[PDB]
């Protein structure tokens, strides 16, 4: 009925190991710091770019790993952790309590013991962006989600053929009035998006991106329309790649309908969909404003012509973008280049677009003052003649074809 | 009615027959307990009391010789 | 045909990262220190000690196992490590390098990679006991055992049915001529026994242990015979436990014959052999000398009468033994006890001896001052009358029966 | 036959042509590298001529700028 002493002993002990572990925890915050000061010291501003300086060398991996931690950044992106381990992962979320976003792309060790760190030591994670997990099986992603029930804002997943239907069920009933980002990027077992217009009911939703279905008929018109019923309001991305069994149906009848005049959209991507035309597009442009729009690709959008470009243009859109990807667009014209005069546009891809020859990179090259990449790739009408201002550079060359 | 208990410092601790009967390892009559200071003796001693007395408030036990403490509850089996 | 800025940087990067490691592991046994001092400070002498009354409460996990980091020890024993998970005995391989003897009893959670840290990690490993490491397949054992060839002088395994005969194979195949203490204990699939002799040929072999072989014909005498024949000379410790099939041809023909007259053994335990005859002992005991017998056990060798203890006590265990089991030898009598007159004995088994009554615990009190415990289980002719001068204990009374 | 490059300092400093050309974000003319110090960009252009000499020694990078130079090696893609 008495404990014995030994029994008490090593209760204070154990409480004495516990409240050492924050004196330890922060002796470990100043050997971190004491690595990133000899190296010329790197501010949370800069550990970012630094990461990415690491993912595109192949340099990011448990060793290096060590730069990133006991700092107080909230927001973290890997764009390649293959080299990471699960034991990385874990000591990550162990000595990065403030994160409250984390992108991990191609996390191809990440697993479940590695999964159930992130989202029981990382207190105010809000935000899991994943590229490529294809170790967790369905029964995983389930757990995950029940412990994330009621904290997860934002999610994309993508390059798993794991993550199933019953997987994406058990995100949209955990966590569906929580999400206000979506992301379902090649993902070959999912079919269900018929449940998302259900779920996905917060009134600050803005960010949807879906990409490349299994099936191409499990994401059509009378889905998108009724999505767009719910989070057209407050949409500021729409990514829509690959879905090519959508039709004009969805911009007359969805983005036309529920897209307010005054558009938030700031992202807005719709590759690969061959069966939308020209007209539909110009018909919705034309009546919103899009003067946010930051990004827009059209890539292999086979029928879409002059007016759509212009009418994107001429509606807000010509002064905010900074990057337009009109890949493959085989039926513009050199009038749609006479209307593309953007303040800040930076980037223009313009592979595989037949009209372009040397008076139209000309021409841009004078009207865009901050253009400095123009891809010209498969553009033969393009000779060593283009004349190049300085600052701008052209990539696609045939110089890269043989 | 009492068993004298040494330390490795020469004080000396009295303890009841009944309180050291706790102790599967004291069965005296004198025990030399060479290898324990003085501090830690007279909280062993204190315990034994506190034993037989509730055998409730906590026993208090200083940070500063937890693991000595444990070491001699161990070898007394306490 | 020139190396990037940015690889470069990259090296040195990383080049600083391994040398600021150290500094780190430096500032790892401060800290580590600090919670040991917190607690009153403990030498290395008393880690065994800590870690004993840790072990006997159930108390060693991954959280006490902290007070063991970063410290000079060299011989750490660990008598329950049920609670440490895989994670935990990687982390005491990275922060105990100085390790060079490690018993991990009860080690259920020990698995693949926490193997293969220990083997790796701890430069001067050359002892290895471990009790119950039930997850180690065939497969592991050998990839073990190939990163430990020529460095394992030690090695004792018990209580797991999945150290298959491939896998003692692979342990002699790498390690036989460096070991010089081997133990099989409870090992349900080894028989290959006999491959023992042929292998454990260094010349300063010490320490034998077999323990209750799965079919018992398996540890035959001709084996014993064999073993004895090459280890006999420099044996400091043979334990025979449950090996039945075992006769007083092992006695005559194989400890007679090869242990020398001037006996170095310390231990020796021959339990449950009920074929040997108190004949045989007293024949082989009366030729040589044990003045360093410091335990012998004769649990269950049910034939075993006065003459083997006299010869025993007679011939220089006299002096030298610390505890001493005779249990269940219900041949002997009342004169077997009168020669067990020994001044350093401390424990004494005698359970289910038949001959033991108030009158042999009243004489053992007087011939023995050290004697501290004797174990009377089952002999119901000691009663409470049974006298207990200062400092002697019985254990197994009827109390502990009702 | 050269190209003017100056730091967020006020410091400037002159660069090959075909050494800068091994830069793919330096076509110029004349170019503003705020954010980057003296001591980086002076090491950078140590770099590039060092690139077309050899295009051998080790290049030394000094530790003390070695995460602030990766930085700017990868803005240049050097
Ligand atoms: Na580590
Ligand atoms: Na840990």
């Amino acid at each position: 009925s008495v404990s014995s002493l030994q029994s008490l002993c090593i209760t204070k002990i154990s409480e004495n190991i516990s409240k050492w572990q924050k004196e330890a925890d922060e002796s470990s915050k100043l050997v971190f710091n004491k690595l990133r000061d000899v190296l010329g010291g790197v501010s949370t501003a800069n550990l970012n770019n630094l990461a990415k300086a690491l993912s595109k060398n192949r340099a990011l991996n448990d060793h290096t790993l060590q730069l990133f931690l006991k700092t107080d950044l909230k927001r973290l992106t890997f764009s390649d952790c293959s080299k990471i381990s699960f034991d990385g992962y874990k000591t990550l979320a162990i000595f990065s309590p403030h994160l409250t976003e984390l992108s991990l792309q191609m996390c191809g060790q990440l697993n479940h013991e590695s999964l159930l760190y992130i989202a029981e030591k990382l207190p105010n994670l809000k935000s899991l962006n994943l590229d490529g997990p294809f170790l967790i099986n369905e029964d995983t992603w389930e757990k995950f989600f029940v412990i994330m029930k009621g904290r997860l804002e934002e999610f994309h997943i993508s390059n798993t053929h794991r993550f199933t239907d019953k997987s994406l069920s058990n995100l949209l009933i955990n966590c569906g009035s929580t999400l206000v980002s979506l992301g379902l990027s090649r993902l070959d077992s999912i079919s269900n998006y018929a449940l998302l217009p259900q779920y996905l009911v917060n009134d600050e939703f803005h960010s949807l991106c879906i990409e490349y279905p299994f099936n191409e008929e499990d994401v059509n018109d009378e889905i998108i329309i009724n999505l767009l019923g719910q989070i057209g309001r407050t949409l500021r991305k729409l990514v829509l790649n690959g879905c090519i069994d959508l039709t004009d149906s969805m911009i007359i009848n969805g983005l036309t309908a529920f897209i307010p005049e005054k558009c938030p959209l700031e992202v807005l991507s719709l590759e690969e969909s061959d069966q939308i035309t020209t007209d539909s597009l110009s018909y919705f442009f034309s009546k919103v404003e899009l003067n946010n729009l930051i990004e827009c690709s059209f890539r292999r959008c086979l029928q879409l012509g002059d007016m759509a470009i212009i009418e994107l243009l001429l509606n807000g859109a010509r002064d905010s973008l900074r990057s337009l990807n009109l890949n493959s667009l085989k039926e513009l014209t050199k009038e749609a280049f006479v209307a593309l005069a953007c303040p800040n546009l930076t980037y223009l891809d313009l592979g595989f677009v037949r009209c372009v020859d040397d008076s139209v990179i000309q021409m841009l090259g004078e009207q865009n003052p901050n253009l400095t990449v123009i891809d010209v790739f498969g553009d033969n009408l393009v000779t060593e003649k283009a004349t190049m201002r300085p600052g701008l550079t052209l990539i696609g060359r045939q110089s890269d074809s043989i | 009615d009492f068993v004298t208990l040494v330390s490795k410092d020469d004080k000396e601790y009295e303890i009841s027959r009944s309180a050291a009967m706790i102790s599967p390892t004291l069965k005296a009559g004198r025990i030399e307990l060479k290898q324990f200071d003085s501090h830690i003796l007279e909280k062993a001693v204190e315990y034994l009391n506190y034993n037989l007395k509730y055998s409730i408030p906590e026993f208090e036990i200083p940070t500063e010789m937890s693991l000595e403490l444990l070491l001699a509850a161990d070898y007394l089996s306490i």
